[PDB]
């Protein structure tokens, strides 16, 4: 299973935008328990979501994880000047956990 | 005040083996699991596996079957990754980062990473 992200999006401070998840199997499913973690600047990494919407304790509630269609999906709601960074995300496959290739969240 | 702290850089030579650390501090060690992943440029993140630090028990990537070790130590808090058989490919940042499963899963706090480079000793 090959997992596939947006390589970049671009968004404004304030708007919503949504990044996706991709499974090369078909359909994302609750099974794929798909979590969002988030890279900034120099190696700095946090977990933001699991099992598709369970956020982490401590994240901002800005960020939410829902299935849209056929992917996992990481909204941003409001994004934050600090929000730009790299997002991976990684789907569960009943053995194996696979990463997405990430995405680079620009912030104007 | 949880804290994920990686042992320090590491520079090997081809064909040995290297053991890595991760001490957790500022929570219940045993109450989660310990996942490894691999951070190469132009590669993104690559999962290596988890070990539940409750009886050591252990889930890999099949990539890495032979190539990585997990283990913890339960006094100290403490969690390894011994990888063997060092190539070039093997050089990259590792890091370790705790994972809740207790009714749903997610990943929270991650080791600031530590980075290996396998080198040939001129």
């Amino acid at each position: 299973a090959v997992v596939t992200q947006e390589s970049a999006l671009t968004t404004s401070p304030g708007e919503t935008v949504t990044l996706t998840c991709r499974s090369s199997t078909g359909a994302v499913t609750t099974s794929n328990y798909a979590n969002w973690v988030q890279e900034k600047p120099d190696h700095l990494f946090t977990g933001l979501i699991g099992g598709t919407n369970n956020r982490a304790p401590g994240v901002p509630a800005r960020f939410s994880g829902s299935l849209i269609g056929n992917k996992a999906a990481l909204t941003i709601t409001g994004a934050q000047t600090e929000d730009e960074a790299i997002y991976f995300c990684a789907l569960w496959y009943s053995n194996h956990l696979v990463f997405g290739g990430g995405t680079k969240l620009t912030v104007l | 005040e949880v804290q994920l702290q990686q042992s320090g850089a590491e520079l090997v030579k081809p064909g040995a083996s290297v053991k890595l650390s991760c001490k957790a501090s500022g929570y219940t060690f045993t109450s989660y699991w310990m996942h490894w992943v691999k951070q190469r440029p132009g590669r993104g993140l690559e999962w290596i596996g988890r070990i539940d630090p409750n009886g050591g028990g252990t889930k890999y990537n099949e990539k890495f079957k032979s190539k990585a070790t997990l283990t913890v130590d339960k006094p100290s808090s403490t969690a390894y990754m011994q990888l063997s058989s060092l190539t070039s490919e093997d050089s990259a940042v590792y890091y370790c980062a705790r994972m809740w499963y207790y009714g749903t899963y997610y990943f929270d706090y991650w080791g600031q990473g530590t980075t290996l480079t396998v080198s040939s000793a001129a």
